[PDB]
């Protein structure tokens, strides 16, 4: 459902769960279908655990995930058609590394 | 020794990708 | 200005710095050098309470993380008469070979 | 990559090791 996530690029994505948008930023240090899933269950790790981010290891990789005040958020209103979108006011880096 | 990420909890909802301009998504800021 | 620090094995420091004590825990996965560059990953650490990342010294990478420090409400440090007043957070630092 | 160490902020003061006992150093806890 999500467009797929640049294995060798960093990116940044704004993902809308419940009636919130969350900034997520992705830094990197051969199936990509399962890694694509990893990635996306790592996001959804990191939205389960907004208040206690801590590293963890997927069958690939190690998560290091940050979390870092949202500045000037105060300053954005978004909106899907007429419903207001409540932003998260911290933006999420997840440091991704090669579980060896 | 890293926690499992089957060990975690995740959130199971519906995720998408906002997009301004894409599926009724709009962003604004003040002027 | 430390003892050296126990590469292989994890551990919990206390460190009095200025009129307070931190509390840091470090986590594994010429040892002079690695002490040194590990006091100064602490000495990052504390320049940059408020803004913790992960940066990269010679010879790792660290990932510094802050948690709660609980139980500490029923604690008082104390240097001579002085007070030192306990940094409300532990500080896990993540040390992993740069390569 | 990640940022080096030697771009970061430091903390230059003074730094020791917190050892109850020595250096007339002391800590307590609550007891009922």
């Amino acid at each position: 459902s999500l467009k797929p996530f640049t294995y060798p690029f960093p990116e940044t994505r704004f993902l809308h769960a419940g009636p919130n948008v969350y900034k997520f930023k992705i830094r990197y240090g051969e199936n990509k279908e399962v890694i694509t899933q990893e990635l996306e269950d790592s996001v959804r790790v990191v939205l389960g655990n907004l208040d206690n981010l801590q590293p963890f290891a997927t069958e690939h990789f190690i998560v290091f995930p940050y979390k870092s005040k949202w500045e000037r958020v105060s300053h954005l209103k978004f909106k899907h058609g007429e419903i207001i979108l409540i932003p998260y006011p911290f933006v999420f880096t997840l440091y991704v590394e090669m579980k060896w | 020794g890293y926690i499992s990420i089957d060990a975690m909890k995740k959130f199971l909802g519906e995720l998408h990708d906002f997009i301004p301009g894409t599926s009724g998504y709009l962003a604004y800021h003040v002027q």
